[PDB]
């Protein structure tokens, strides 16, 4: 969520300097969105397999 | 006749064993795939000409690789005795009406 990725709701930009630091906002919380998605992908394809295993 | 008795008594513990290694081989099987892809995963990580942002991502990968391992390692278990565990070293099943036994080896995995 905004609090998650550090994005900070109602957040914007007031001037044509205050975007050239968005920016930068912006590609962290890119970043950091891709790696938290990319753990819930592993953690499910580790699921699946105990459930195999299980069965 | 005695004996036959005994012998009856004999199969059912045979059987067992034969149950043991299954369970051991199952689980043994799904760690050598884990393996594969843990290979996988870190020969790509090898390279140099790599993001430092992809790095991570294959670090993290690799970790919950060896989770699985672990996990699918230790779950190996069928009436508690286990030979894939590491409990303990060996187990010996019956073999004959007289009580000398056939021997198994543990092998950890």
């Amino acid at each position: 969520s905004l609090a998650g990725i550090g994005l900070t709701t109602t957040s914007t930009f007031t001037t044509a300097a205050a975007a050239k630091t968005m920016i930068g906002t912006i590609d962290t919380a890119l970043q950091t969105a891709t790696n938290k998605l990319a753990s819930l992908g592993t953690s499910s394809v580790g699921l699946d397999t105990h459930l195999t295993f299980v069965g | 006749s005695a004996t036959a008795a005994s012998m009856n008594a004999v199969k059912d513990s045979l059987q067992r064993g034969q149950s043991t290694i299954d369970v051991a081989l199952a689980a043994g099987d799904t760690i050598t795939d884990l393996l594969g892809k843990m290979k996988e995963k870190a020969l790509a990580a090898s390279d140099t000409s790599l993001n430092t942002a992809s790095f991570n991502a294959l670090k993290s990968d690799f970790d919950s690789l060896r989770d699985q391992i672990e996990k699918a390692a230790t779950n190996a278990k069928f009436n508690g005795v286990s030979i894939a565990d590491g409990s303990t070293t060996k187990l010996t099943f019956l073999a004959n009406s007289d009580g000398s036994g056939f021997t198994v080896n543990a092998k950890t995995i």
